[PDB]
This record gives structure tokens, sequence and C-alpha cells, in this order.
């Protein structure tokens, strides 16, 4: 199999480890337990819908960021974060999404060394990393939802553990006039069993991938530690989402497709 | 108000 290399940022579960939709796959304390997000890899256009737009700072009449700060560590410019940490060689060059990350996991808000560190978003659209004071995804049973969504798509979900190589090692972009398959005898074939949701286009495809992704809460016990419906072979032609639970490991030539992942971004292709 | 991890270690409100 010469797809081995190209398609291990496609292993979700082993590049990213832990939900997608909600992500809570691990637990810190701070006396008490709580559960926060772990997956390695960035989640591009996920965010979180309030049923107040959620980037507001927690105050019901807040959302879900940090609270304002002296100096103002949140929000925070890609510049503000670089000249912050300029004497830290460790941390001054890294990428946004992992600069914004490492960011939002600097800060104790136990003043003992805690294991708890929060969740952040990056805004593609102002250059501006967000840490959330709120690591809570869903609450339908102030009721709120992850998804995929066009007033979202240049927002970045990051775990504390958004990995230096994400670019690297997770999936980004969509593979244009590519099907994901599974490699068998010298041949990629395909996934044999799909399930077929209608899409209108690449955008609805991943943001039904999402819905149905690695959910570490429904709607230990809970942890999906990355496995689920995470991948998505678009037929923008027939317009089937073709949503599948286990990993592809080669890829097939197909004008008709688009491959997705819930962790890609809902629009970018190559 | 939380503490800085890493160095300088220092206390922001």
């Amino acid at each position: 199999n010469p797809w081995t290399e190209y398609m291990a940022k496609y292993d979700i579960e082993e590049v990213h480890g832990s939900g997608i939709r909600v992500d809570l796959g691990e637990d810190a304390e701070v006396g008490t337990q709580y559960r926060l997000p772990s997956g390695k890899c960035p989640v591009f256009g996920k965010g979180i819908i309030i049923e107040t737009t959620f980037l507001k700072p927690v105050a019901k009449d807040g959302g879900f960021a940090f609270p304002p700060t002296n100096p103002l560590i949140s929000p925070m410019t890609l510049n503000g974060m670089r000249d912050f940490y300029k004497n830290n060689e460790y941390v001054k060059n890294l990428d946004e999404l992992t600069l914004c990350s490492r960011h939002a996991g600097n800060m104790n808000p136990d003043n003992k060394n805690s294991n708890y560190k929060y969740p952040a978003v990056y805004d593609y659209n102002d250059k501006k990393c967000h840490i959330l004071y709120i690591a809570a995804q869903e609450n339908n049973g102030f009721c709120f939802r992850p998804a995929k969504d066009k007033l979202f798509e240049n927002y970045t979900y990051l775990s504390k553990n958004v990995v230096d190589n994400w670019e690297e090692v997770c999936p980004r972009k969509n593979l244009e006039n590519a099907k994901f398959g599974l490699w068998v005898d010298g041949n990629c074939e395909d996934i044999p069993h799909v399930n077929e949701f209608s899409a209108n286009d690449l955008f609805e495809c991943n943001k039904l991938v999402f819905e149905l992704s690695a959910s570490d809460q429904p709607k230990d016990r809970y942890k999906s530690h990355g496995k689920g419906y995470n991948w998505g072979n678009y037929n923008r032609e027939t317009q089937k989402c073709e949503i599948f639970n286990v990993k592809p490991t080669c890829l097939i030539n197909n004008s008709s497709y688009i491959a997705t992942t819930a962790l890609s971004h809902p629009i970018e292709v190559e | 108000c939380w503490t800085t991890r890493m160095s300088p270690p220092q206390q922001i409100c």
C-alpha cells in the first residue's frame, strides 16, 4: 500500500484521538474533576450555536469566551500573542492555531499547578485567538449545540492538545476529484457500506459529517476516542453525502467526488 | 484571576 504515509492524516482515531462534534476526551482537576477537550487536531469551521454569540465573554447576557483581563490576554491577535511571548523561543514562532492553543493552555485557574487547560477558538477573519472559559459544547436537554455553519467558516476549534505539526498530520482541505476507498490486494476499492445523506453542496456534506462524527457526549463511559462517522465521500453530481465510520486507506480518482472529513474545512479544496 | 504556567509566571486578573 503506497497510500500509507499519505492516508495517515485520515486515521482520525490515531491523529486526533477524541470527539469532534463534542470533544471531551480527558478529565482534569481544579479538588473537583472536570471534562475538557483533548483532540490533537484543529476542527475547521466548528462553532457553537446559542439558541449573544458564543465568542462573547461570559457575563445569560454573555457567551463562552474569557472575561476581560489586565493585560487583555483574550481575545488576542496573532501579533499580540507573538509579542507577548517574544522572549520564549519555544512558543513565539508556533503556527497561529498551535500558538492559540498554547496561549489558552498557559492560563492556570488554580492560583497549585493543575492539569486544567481551556480550549480556544482562532478566528482567521480578524486573526484573533479567543480563549474559551466554557468548555461545554452541547446542552440540549442556556441551550446550545456545536455546528458547522456559514457564520463559523473562519472559526477553528482548538483543544489544549492541538499538535504543533497539525498541518503535516491533520486534515484541512477537501480532496477534489478524489474518493476515499479501502486498499485491498493492490487496488483501491470502494467503501463497501456507506450511509447516504442528500446534500446540496460540499458545505452541507461537511456539515452532515460533522453532525454524525465522533462525539464524547450523547444527543470514560462517553469518550469516543475518535471513533465515529468521521468521513464522507461527496458526489457533487448526484448530490449524495456518502458517510461512513471506518478509516479510509487509499484514494480513488473520480471527478464526480470530493473527499471530506468532520475535521476538514467546509469550503477549501485541493 | 489566572496564573501563567510558562516563565515568567505572573498573575492575570
